[PDB]
RNA sequence: UGCCUGGCGGCCGUAGCGCGGUGGUCCCACCUGACCCCAUGCCGAACUCAGAAGUGAAACGCCGUAGCGCCGAUGGUAGUGUGGGGUCUCCCCAUGCGAGAGUAGGGAACUGCCAGGCAA
RNA sequence: GCUCAACGGAUAAAAGGUACUCCGGGGAUAACAGGCUGAUACCGCCCAAGAGUUCAUAUCGACGGCGGUGUUUGGCACCU
RNA sequence: UCCUCCUAAAGAGUAACGGAGGAGCACGAAGGUUGGCUAAUCCUGGUCGGACAUCAGGAGGUUAGUGCAAUGGCAUAAGCC
RNA sequence: GUGAAGAGGGAAACAACCCAGACCGCCAGCUAAGGUCCCAAAGUCAUGGUUAAGUGGGAAACGAUGUGGGAAGGCCCAGAC
């Protein structure tokens, strides 16, 4: 339950779709007094991760720029009909 | 058919918009019921027609307990 | 500082707005290298009809 | 509740009077005591205020809450109001029927020199 | 055959079936038949697809119908010219966008669910798919 | 300077409800009374007047509390202006704008003039 | 003082027939045929409750679904 | 012929033998103004009296009302006295 | 927006589709859409893959060890399929 993830620089409709059409998808980490952090990460990993029931309960350590941030998956956006994720809200 | 009737349209709405300089007597809003209410230097006729009572610039406000839209004029 | 704008497409099947914008830039025909003063307005005019103009 | 029924009973006068942009003389009556204050046409700031709660007026009278006291306030306010420069005002009865103490206050305010 | 029990208005505009669906997650049951395609389901198709499920799983199990018609489709008779009124209401349809869970099932095996939903899917015009209830 | 009331605003739910409190020396309230002023389509209940025995019960004010309402990011999604494109009932791409719902969280308001009482 | 309600009100005052018909025009507008369309018609196919003594798929196939054709009834009024 | 709503694409306007309804009046109080008031629908108790007439309190708060359709509007009440 | 009232190039031919607005002349050059083996002006161009159906060069539900990519999930030296 450890995933490497990049920081986003472009963000909106245009960027997100370009991203999702490249085997990745946008997520966000937020919680506590610190600012929110937009997080680009790989699709094919996190798709396989969510099959386990522990994913939506246990603590995940997301690796960003070296730093490992501890989070729980609060909310998630499924793609309407295709079996694939669009977006994940990680609470801290 | 059973129906196929309609009335002639009434040309109701905001005639002078916020910021527009208006003359004393100029109609600001034609409407049915008090959607907008009369504020400072604005009247309200029998038809609920809001009209300027003094030469100035129209001002749309949102004040009061029930959060109603008022129309005032400031010279 | 000036900016050299060039019309690179016809203004035939275009919106009255876009037809106007070219008249406001001063572009008459395709391949017309008109230079204008760089302001927030002119960049807006260019941004309106970016599909049919090129900037130098 | 009574108060709330008196506020809405007043409101029409208040909202009409703030629309005209007139200097209003608010008069709050109470079983014990009667108050009065001349308020600016904007509505926020007070120019003149007097009541039977003020010891200057309370020390003179027999009892604070009657027609003879209301006259003493109604005189007192209109005595100050003329010194400040006020003369043309309106009278907001404030959801109190214009009959006893408030009428005694109003008549005293008229007799004292305040023009309304 | 499903139908609204009284309505405000008898006849309704044609409209435009656009965007994505809202009843996307499998709420009540464990399994569900999600609409991959776009289209519209008649009252008859829904009943026909319900009967095909209900008969496959037998008396056991529990079935929901997330969709409901509530859109009256008019049709002009044969040998009739254009105009002279809007046509008469013939059948009732539910507009189905992509993503919409149509049917939901509970209290059966995964093996015997999928085969029950195939028989329903064969009655429907829209392209459908199987979906499982995922926890959050 | 501050603590408590009243009056009149600004601002209108972060400001409203519920629940738990606590306050009477003035202030406010009910409370006392009913020739007089006045009042009831019956009734001093209301409105009104003359009082100041009674109590803070109700009301009202203030403090506490998330029971709810209410506010509410960041990110994503939907939608959409403009130019393209496709397998064209519907979509997609470049670029601009970008919700609603939800989510973290916030949250038992905040002021201005004036008057009185008390610690100064 | 007017359901001048054919409600900008032709007169104060007005219904029909023509296959005995006639003139001026129109493919601005129908009947025949063509065209576009394909609800309907016809012809396939998909699912398979069931029937077939048993057995779904020899032969039929309910509930529903998807096409083709331009053969019917039509729609449209693009040619004459 | 006139009014209201949608169609009508968040100013106005906008067609069809498109989708739904109304009008050809009423009122010397149903106007004016001044001064007051607050509704529906339930709950429980109460003679005849019962689900429902009238009464009391509590609950809800504009689901009410607006001379007549629909719309927009109204507690400052345009509501009822 | 175009035609109507707009010729010219492209879409085989094709008022309205794509490109573009003809004042006149020239046996000059650069480009748009669209193209470049031959009919017929220009790449038998370069690199990396796919396609075997003449797909390209009409069409659906549904059907299938067609064939490429991937990302996963069931077993070995105690030797599974
Ligand atoms: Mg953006
Ligand atoms: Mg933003
Ligand atoms: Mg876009
Ligand atoms: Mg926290
Ligand atoms: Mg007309
Ligand atoms: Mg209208
Ligand atoms: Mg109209
Ligand atoms: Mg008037
Ligand atoms: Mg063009
Ligand atoms: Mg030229
Ligand atoms: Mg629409
Ligand atoms: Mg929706
Ligand atoms: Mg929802
Ligand atoms: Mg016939
Ligand atoms: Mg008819
Ligand atoms: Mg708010
Ligand atoms: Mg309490
Ligand atoms: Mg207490
Ligand atoms: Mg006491
Ligand atoms: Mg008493
Ligand atoms: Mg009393
Ligand atoms: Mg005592
Ligand atoms: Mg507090
Ligand atoms: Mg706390
Ligand atoms: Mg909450
Ligand atoms: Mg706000
Ligand atoms: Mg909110
Ligand atoms: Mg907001
Ligand atoms: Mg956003
Ligand atoms: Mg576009
Ligand atoms: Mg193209
Ligand atoms: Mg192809
Ligand atoms: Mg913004
Ligand atoms: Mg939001
Ligand atoms: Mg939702
Ligand atoms: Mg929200
Ligand atoms: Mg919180
Ligand atoms: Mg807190
Ligand atoms: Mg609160
Ligand atoms: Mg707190
Ligand atoms: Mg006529
Ligand atoms: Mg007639
Ligand atoms: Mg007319
Ligand atoms: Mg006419
Ligand atoms: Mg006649
Ligand atoms: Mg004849
Ligand atoms: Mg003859
Ligand atoms: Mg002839
Ligand atoms: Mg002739
Ligand atoms: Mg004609
Ligand atoms: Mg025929
Ligand atoms: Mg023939
Ligand atoms: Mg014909
Ligand atoms: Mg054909
Ligand atoms: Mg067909
Ligand atoms: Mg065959
Ligand atoms: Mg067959
Ligand atoms: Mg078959
Ligand atoms: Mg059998
Ligand atoms: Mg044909
Ligand atoms: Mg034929
Ligand atoms: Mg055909
Ligand atoms: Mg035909
Ligand atoms: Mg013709
Ligand atoms: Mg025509
Ligand atoms: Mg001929
Ligand atoms: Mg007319
Ligand atoms: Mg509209
Ligand atoms: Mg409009
Ligand atoms: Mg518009
Ligand atoms: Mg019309
Ligand atoms: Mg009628
Ligand atoms: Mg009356
Ligand atoms: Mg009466
Ligand atoms: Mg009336
Ligand atoms: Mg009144
Ligand atoms: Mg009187
Ligand atoms: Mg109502
Ligand atoms: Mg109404
Ligand atoms: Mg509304
Ligand atoms: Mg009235
Ligand atoms: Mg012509
Ligand atoms: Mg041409
Ligand atoms: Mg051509
Ligand atoms: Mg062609
Ligand atoms: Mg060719
Ligand atoms: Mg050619
Ligand atoms: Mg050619
Ligand atoms: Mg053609
Ligand atoms: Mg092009
Ligand atoms: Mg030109
Ligand atoms: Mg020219
Ligand atoms: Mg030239
Ligand atoms: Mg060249
Ligand atoms: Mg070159
Ligand atoms: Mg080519
Ligand atoms: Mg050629
Ligand atoms: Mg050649
Ligand atoms: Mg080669
Ligand atoms: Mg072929
Ligand atoms: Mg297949
Ligand atoms: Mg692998």
């Amino acid at each position: 339950f450890t995933i490497n993830a990049e920081v986003r620089k472009e963000q909106g409709k245009g960027a997100s779709r370009r991203l999702r059409a490249a085997n990745k998808f946008p997520a966000i980490i937020y919680g506590g007094k610190e600012a929110p952090l937009a997080i680009e990460l790989d699709h094919d990993k996190v798709m396989n991760m969510q099959a386990k029931a522990e994913f939506y309960s246990e603590v995940l350590t997301i690796v960003v720029d070296g730093k490992e941030i501890k989070v729980k998956a609060q909310d998630v956006q499924r793609h309407p009909y295709k079996p694939k994720l669009q977006h994940i809200d990680f609470v801290r | 058919t059973r129906n196929g009737r309609d009335s002639e349209a009434k040309r109701l709405g905001v005639k002078r918009f916020g910021g527009e300089s208006v003359l004393a007597g100029s109609i600001i809003v034609r409407q049915r019921g008090t959607k907008f209410h009369a504020g400072a230097n604005v009247g309200c006729g029998r038809d609920h027609t809001l009209f300027a009572k003094a030469d100035g610039k129209v001002k749309f406000e949102v004040k009061g307990p029930k959060n109603r839209k008022f129309i005032s004029i400031e010279a | 500082k000036t900016i050299k704008i060039t019309q690179t497409r016809s203004a035939i099947g275009r919106l009255p707005k876009h037809k106007a914008t070219l008249l406001g830039l001063g572009l008459r025909r395709i391949g017309h290298t008109v230079e204008r003063e760089d302001t927030p307005a002119i960049r807006g005019m260019i941004n309106a009809v970016s599909f049919m103009v090129k900037v130098e | 509740d009574k108060k709330s029924a008196r506020i809405r009973r007043a409101t029409r006068a208040r909202r009409k009077l703030q629309e005209l942009g007139a200097t209003r003389l608010v008069v709050h009556r109470t079983p014990r005591h009667i108050y009065a204050q001349v308020i600016a046409p904007n509505g926020s700031e007070v120019l003149v205020a007097a009541s039977t709660v003020e010891k200057a007026i309370a020390e003179q009278l027999k009892y604070t809450g009657n027609k003879d006291a209301a006259a003493a306030v109604g005189k007192a306010v209109a005595e100050r109001a003329l010194e400040k420069g006020i003369k043309d005002v309106s009278f907001d009865r404030s959801g109190f029927q214009y009959h006893g103490r408030v009428q005694a206050l109003a008549d005293a305010a008229r007799e004292a020199g305040l023009q309304f | 055959m499903l139908q609204p029990k009284r309505t405000k208005f008898r006849k309704m505009h044609k409209g435009r079936n656009r965007g994505l669906a809202q009843g996307t997650d499998v709420s009540f049951g464990s399994f569900g038949l999600k609409a991959v395609g776009r289209g519209r389901l008649t009252a008859r198709q829904i009943e026909a697809a319900r009967r095909a499920m209900t008969r496959a799983v037998k008396r056991q199990g529990k079935i929901w119908i997330r969709v409901f018609p509530d859109k009256p489709i008019t049709e002009k008779p044969l040998a009739v010219r254009m105009g002279k009124g809007k046509g008469n209401v013939e059948y009732w349809v539910a507009l189905i966008q992509p993503g919409k869970v149509l049917y939901e099932m509970d209290g059966v095996p995964e093996e015997l669910a999928r085969e029950a939903f195939k028989l329903a899917a064969a009655k429907l015009p829209i392209k459908t798919t199987f979906v499982t209830k995922t926890v959050m």
